[PDB]
């Protein structure tokens, strides 16, 4: 009975360990999902605003990658409308030996460093592309619109 | 016995519809592409053949709220029809007149719930009921 080894650590870390930057809470029901918040990255056109995540560690976690999304809307080249996130390790570059930490400073370093070159979303990328000053203007609109309540 | 959170499920729900199943004749869909709670869905049904609901194409709002999937969603037509179990001035589905709906699963879907609505047009006491006129729909 109960959760593995592996991942009664990893919830645990987080609780005594919080992440800087990053906030986590259980949900009430499902041990294996977790509702984080994510601050906008010093710098960045989302500093100041706070920014919903979803986690979740399937059955085969960890040979299994975990399942992330964003909950609150951003403009970011590299999120689409329904808040998933193209970043290499949620897919065909996961390993076993990362870990939910590593996963979610990867999540803040991509909103740090938008990469338009290889974009999810290409109407986003576009703008980001080929008029950055404004995207990342649009960007910081969004965080103002979405991201500070 | 792991539980897929319910806004999983509906991206895997997403993601399936995308790909399409079986012969296509039902198909399902997010009703607004920006919505990220995945809570309002567009089911078509195409009406099977040898029925009065042959050759039509039946538009449905599925609504799968916070519960979903160890609760039932919510099914209206919006194209008119004439079928037990849906009220034929408002078009909603009576959850306690579809099987599906009535002993609804955690393992059901909204490809299921499409799936019974098709069979069930099937039914002797379906199949023969006259049809209002095509392209119809109703109000709200």
């Amino acid at each position: 009975a109960g959760l593995p080894r592996r991942i009664i650590k990893e919830t645990q870390r987080l609780l005594a360990e919080p992440v800087p930057g990053i906030k986590a809470e259980p949900d009430e029901s499902n041990a294996r999902y977790f509702h984080v918040v994510i601050a906008g990255p010093q710098d960045s056109p989302f500093e100041g605003g706070t920014f919903k995540l979803e986690l979740f560690l399937p059955e085969e976690y960890p040979m299994a990658a975990p399942k992330v999304r964003f909950m609150t809307k951003i403009y970011h080249p590299n999120v689409n409308k329904l808040g998933s996130i193209c970043l290499d390790i949620l897919k065909d570059k996961w390993s076993p030996a990362l870990q939910i930490r590593t996963v979610l400073l990867s999540i803040q370093a991509l909103l740090s460093a938008p990469n338009p070159d290889d974009p999810l979303v290409p109407d986003v990328a576009e703008q980001w592309k080929t008029n950055e000053a404004q995207a990342i203007e649009t960007a910081r609109a969004w965080t103002r619109l979405y991201a500070m309540n | 016995g792991v539980k897929v959170p319910r806004n999983f499920r509906l991206l895997e729900e997403l993601e399936e519809g995308q790909k399409g199943v079986g012969d296509g004749t039902v198909s399902w869909g997010l009703e607004d592409d920006e919505d990220m709670t995945l809570t309002r869905w567009t089911g078509m049904i195409i009406g099977p053949p040898r029925t009065n609901y042959e050759n039509r194409i039946y538009s449905l709002k599925v609504e799968c709220g916070p519960k979903y999937p160890e609760a039932p969603p919510s099914v209206r037509f919006v194209t008119k029809i004439n079928m037990n179990g849906i009220n034929n001035s408002s078009g909603m589905v009576d959850a306690r007149s579809i099987p599906v709906l009535a002993k609804w699963q955690n393992s059901y879907s909204i490809k299921v719930v499409l799936q019974e609505l098709r069979r069930l047009m099937m039914s002797k006491e379906n199949m023969k009921l006259p049809q209002p006129p095509e392209g119809q729909t109703y109000n709200n």
